């Protein structure tokens, strides 16, 4: 009840996919266990856990996809696009480790977690794969020795998706 | 874990945070807001103290009922009945 | 036809219970297969443009992998190392890492899950065998029917 | 109270007493006999067709109950009821005293299946007849 | 041998065409387990036969009897289809 | 039933009922759902 | 209808015959018994 | 000769009673096997006469897949398939199919089918063993006879 917050049990997976990627489509023709109407749905619909699970999942689905993609394709001799965009949502992901940090019952807590030593070891041998590459983004062999780092950074990211 | 985490996917994360820093800086520098709750009232209260109480007593009572139906219960019962009955046929002989 | 024998018409209604577990194995699969291959793939070519058989050289060799095709002297004929020794005197040192993935990716799936999904089929079927026999015998009427 | 319908007013006084006991139940608070019966979503006669006071004065008659019944087995349930027998001009008939008494016994049957109530529902199936 | 012959004897007449019919069914199940139960016997005393004197026993199980055709038990228990005789250690001990 | 008299009971089992829609006691039983009913022995005999 | 009615009084008496040798019943109804013996015990010591 | 033994003689009644799930196994196997045995060999060569030939390429690839051999080299290589990427710049764009028919089948056959059996075989193994130990006790009279 809890992770449905404000919405009914009775919800599949698929529903609550299709009124995330359709909000304006699915949102006034569901049940919920104008100004009035509009504002509420939507305050209500994104604020449950399930929702933000969703989102979380979708969003590392995409994560391990576009990196897959960046790790077959080949480097560029300058910086690309894709490797921005990563270079963005990584330091994302690390200042979200960071917050994860400060609001749990210690570093311990924290620490005990598998998928938070996996998320530590994913954004590490993320920095370091870029950094090797950034260093030298002309030379042929640090685009090979990052693409060699990535190579490990890709496994993790997949079975960080296990979560 | 995910009540507390912002709904905005990683990469747009990064706008919940720092909207969430500049929420910080504004109530701890500007301290132009606060933290607003809801408290439950008495009468609530009461009313889940007194359903938490009646089925505690409803729990013992079901308990004790269920435990004496059992096998073993029964059996030490019918034992020490026995022996109390010959106690009493004790006084009848002496009696009689 | 088989669900009017007794021996092979409850087996059929066990095989379709073992599909789900079946399932359970594919999607506890996927994950190591794709990040295998993925990274497997990208070691052998890492100078290469996306295109198809970038994906097709993602799944095929992973998936067959899993059933003792291993495709070790096509790896290494594809790595460039021309060492009397397998994955030895390579151009690049970043492929000789190749059948370390593949070390870890077998005992993965052929150590770990396969024999995972050989003690879930086990405990599925002392758990289902009655139920799909009621079945069965509710199946002969409909049959007749 | 007299109807004007002919199928209400062909029942017997056992069926208005079996209708006297469902409407005891229902006027219960949140009784799930009344919740049953304004979900049905059916006439005074059971009929899925969805005279205020009829629907509500005799909501609880037998006919209907069957036909709430019949919906909840299957789609092909139509039980045969002959409330001709209790008239006094069928007195003659040899076995009719075991078939009265097991028809009523079965309508009985069918409103402790209602209330759950299985120790009544064993005995009235025991009275009856049909019994598998 | 006369409580293997008795077992037999129920458990052929269970499968007979003389008690094959839609009444006979009980009567049909009680011979079965009757069977069963002088099988039991049968086992019963050869146990305890090899409990008293095991030599005595191996005598009395490699006796040629009489009556019965001058077989010996154990090739009566064979005949019977007596799983359960054959299988007794006093029985296998003899074998051996 | 099965027990007493086996043919009289697989008579009963088809016997079509004039309450109930004139449909047969195993009919009735699919309809019903009842799995411990259609696998008893007396009603795969019948079905057999 | 009379062989269905005849076999539902008959299974109804071998299921009350073993519901009353099971274990559970027996020592259930040996218990119930020694408290009526009891209060039998408590008429003679009155009357004594 | 080995029924003597205390060890092997209750282990071969109990291998003749295993046979009937191999049986069984092989009753199902049979299904996917002809199935895809049919479907691929049509594949590869969709322009040919029936034959022998034809008849010998349904049963020989199929059945011994199921034991770990897949024949990839040879399947591509009849598949007349030029690309470096196996089953890619094929002549006729059906033959790349091969793979995945290939990958539903021994999906059907050793993942689902070999584990079913050792399920059942399991099963098998602990209801009859007793059984078989009393009939080795019987067949010691049998022998001693
Ligand atoms: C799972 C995580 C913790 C593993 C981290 C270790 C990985 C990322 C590191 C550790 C040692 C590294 C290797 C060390 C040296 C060389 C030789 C160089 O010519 C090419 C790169 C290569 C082959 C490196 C590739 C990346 C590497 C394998
Ligand atoms: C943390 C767990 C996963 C263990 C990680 C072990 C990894 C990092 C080790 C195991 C085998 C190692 C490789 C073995 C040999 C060579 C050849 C050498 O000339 C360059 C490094 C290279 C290519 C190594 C890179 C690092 C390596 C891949
Ligand atoms: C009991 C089991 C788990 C033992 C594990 C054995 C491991 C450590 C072995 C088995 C196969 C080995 C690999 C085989 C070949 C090569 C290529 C070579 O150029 C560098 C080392 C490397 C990459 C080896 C690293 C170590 C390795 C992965
Ligand atoms: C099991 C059932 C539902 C599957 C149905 C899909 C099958 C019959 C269809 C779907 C897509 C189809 C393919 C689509 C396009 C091509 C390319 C063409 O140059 C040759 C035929 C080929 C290769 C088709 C073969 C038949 C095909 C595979
Ligand atoms: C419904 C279940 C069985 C899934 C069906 C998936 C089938 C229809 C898919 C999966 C892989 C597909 C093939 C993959 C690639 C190619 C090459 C392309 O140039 C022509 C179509 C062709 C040959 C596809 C045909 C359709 C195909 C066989
Ligand atoms: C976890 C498991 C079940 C993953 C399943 C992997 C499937 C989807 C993979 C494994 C092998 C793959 C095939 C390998 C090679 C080819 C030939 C190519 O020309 C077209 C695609 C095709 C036909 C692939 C289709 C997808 C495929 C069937
Ligand atoms: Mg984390
Ligand atoms: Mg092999
Ligand atoms: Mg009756």
């Amino acid at each position: 009840a809890d992770w449905y917050g404000h919405l009914k049990s009775v919800t599949s997976f698929w529903a609550v996919l299709f009124a995330f990627f359709f909000p304006f489509f699915v949102l006034p023709f569901i049940n919920f266990s104008g100004a009035h109407r509009l504002r509420r749905k939507f305050a209500k619909f994104y604020s449950a856990p399930y929702t933000r699970f969703i989102s979380d999942l979708l969003s590392h689905f995409v994560l391990c996809v576009v990196t897959s993609y960046f790790v077959l394709d080949k480097l560029e001799d300058t910086i690309s696009a894709i490797e921005w965009i990563l270079l963005v949502w990584f330091v994302a992901l690390l200042l979200e480790e960071l917050r994860q940090m400060i609001f749990c019952d210690g570093i311990a807590e924290y620490i005990s977690d598998t998928w938070n030593r996996l998320d530590l070891i994913m954004i590490t041998l993320f920095f370091v794969g870029f950094f090797t590459h950034a260093s030298d983004p002309s030379n042929q062999d640090s685009k090979v020795v990052s693409k060699g780092i990535h190579a490990f950074l890709v496994v993790v990211l997949w079975l960080r998706f296990m979560r | 874990e995910y009540k507390d985490r912002p709904f905005l996917p990683a990469p747009f994360i990064l706008l919940a945070h720092v909207h969430m820093l500049f929420m910080r800086l504004l109530r701890l520098c500007g301290v132009h807001t606060q933290e607003h709750e809801k408290i439950q009232d008495d009468e609530t209260k009461r009313k889940i103290t007194t359903f938490e109480e009646l089925n505690t007593d409803k729990f013992l009572r079901r308990w004790e009922r269920e435990r004496q139906e059992m096998l073993e219960a029964r059996v030490k019962m019918t034992n020490d009945n026995v022996v109390q009955a010959m106690g009493m046929m004790d006084q009848l002989l002496e009696h009689m | 036809y088989y669900a009017l024998s007794k021996n092979l018409g409850p087996k059929l209604i066990m095989m379709m219970e073992m599909m789900k577990d079946v399932s359970t194995f594919v999607f506890l699969l996927l994950i190591f297969l794709i990040g295998y291959g993925v990274a497997a793939q990208s070691l052998l070519s890492p100078d290469e443009d996306f295109s198809s058989r970038t994906f097709i050289g993602v799944l095929f060799r992973p998936y067959f992998q899993i059933y003792g095709e291993l495709f070790l002297d096509d790896l290494n004929s594809e790595a460039n190392c021309l060492g009397d020794t397998p994955f030895t005197e390579c151009s690049r040192e970043t492929v000789r890492m190749v059948p370390f993935f593949l070390a870890v990716y077998i005992l993965g799936s052929n150590v770990l899950l396969v024999n995972l999904l050989i003690a879930m089929f086990n405990d599925t079927y002392m758990k289902v065998q009655e139920a799909a026999e009621d079945l069965w015998r509710k199946q002969n009427y409909e049959l007749c029917a | 109270a007299k109807t004007n319908i002919t199928a209400l007013d062909e029942l017997p006084s056992f069926a208005l007493a079996i209708e006297e006991l469902y409407k005891r139940e229902a006027k219960k608070p949140h009784s799930h006999v009344q919740r049953l019966v304004s979900l049905s979503n059916t006439d005074v006669l059971g009929r899925h067709y969805r005279g205020r006071d009829l629907a509500n004065t005799r909501a609880y008659n037998v006919l209907r109950m069957d036909q709430i019944f019949a919906r909840l087995v299957s789609k092909d349930f139509s039980v045969n009821r002959d409330f001709t027998i209790y008239d006094s001009k069928y007195d003659k008939v040899p076995g009719i005293q075991f078939r009265r008494t097991a028809q009523a016994s079965h309508m009985l049957f069918l409103w402790a299946i209602c209330l759950d109530r299985f120790r009544m529902a064993r005995h009235f199936w025991l009275i009856g007849d049909q019994s598998i | 041998i006369n409580a293997l012959v008795a077992s037999r004897i129920l458990e052929r007449l269970s499968t007979h065409r003389a008690l094959q019919g839609p009444h006979l069914a009980e009567e049909r199940a009680k011979m079965q387990h009757n069977a069963k139960k002088f099988e039991e016997l049968a086992v019963g005393v050869l146990g305890e036969c090899h409990g008293s004197d095991s030599h005595m026993a191996s005598e009395m199980l490699h006796s040629k009897n009489d009556m019965f055709n001058k077989k010996n038990a154990i090739n009566i228990a064979y005949d019977a289809k007596s799983l359960a005789f054959l299988s007794h250690p006093a029985t296998q001990s003899v074998i051996n």
